[PDB]
């Protein structure tokens, strides 16, 4: 069998764009590790992708992952867009590069490393780990130490 | 044994 890991992720951003951060919690058989980092100018959606990326890339071997996230953007990309993109060479119907392609590709690579079951939570309430990653993400956004170098500035 |  694969070892089963629970992952909880969240992103947070003070503007659109603005300072932001991600938070993530990995749990194996009741033992936890946390990840977070803050970026000077990013978007909420990029931070939500980053949280999942960092969490998945931290795994040292193939695992079964229960990945819990409140992110509608990540949900929408995983369920609706990723399949099309891999078929179209990561281009829109219009033949241009998809928004946040750097991170989606990186997430797709990390996803192919493991057996992933997604649990789409509807809020932070009653989800103490998801509430904790929000706190980690907000805390990171209030102390940003890195640049989101892949963010193509739109304003 | 912990995979992270």
């Amino acid at each position: 069998m694969l070892k089963q890991v629970e992952i909880f992720t969240d992103g947070s951003c003070l503007g659109n764009p603005g300072p932001g951060g991600y938070g993530a919690i990995l749990r194996y058989r009741g033992r936890e590790k946390t990840f977070s980092a803050g970026y000077t100018r990013t978007t909420n959606n990029r931070m939500e992708l980053m949280a999942a990326i960092v969490a998945l890339e931290a795994l040292k071997e193939h695992c079964e992952v229960i990945l819990s996230t409140d992110s509608q953007y990540v949900r929408q990309g995983i369920t609706q867009w990723i399949h099309n993109w891999k078929k179209r060479g990561w281009k829109t119907a219009d033949k241009k590069p998809v928004k946040n392609v750097d991170l989606w590709q990186r997430l797709d690579a990390a996803l192919g490393q493991h057996q992933i079951k997604w649990e789409w939570v509807k809020g932070h309430a009653g989800h103490p780990e998801n509430e904790r990653c929000d706190e980690l993400a907000r805390a990171a956004a209030m102390n940003p130490t890195l640049e989101d170098t892949g963010y193509q500035v739109e304003v | 044994d912990i995979p992270f």
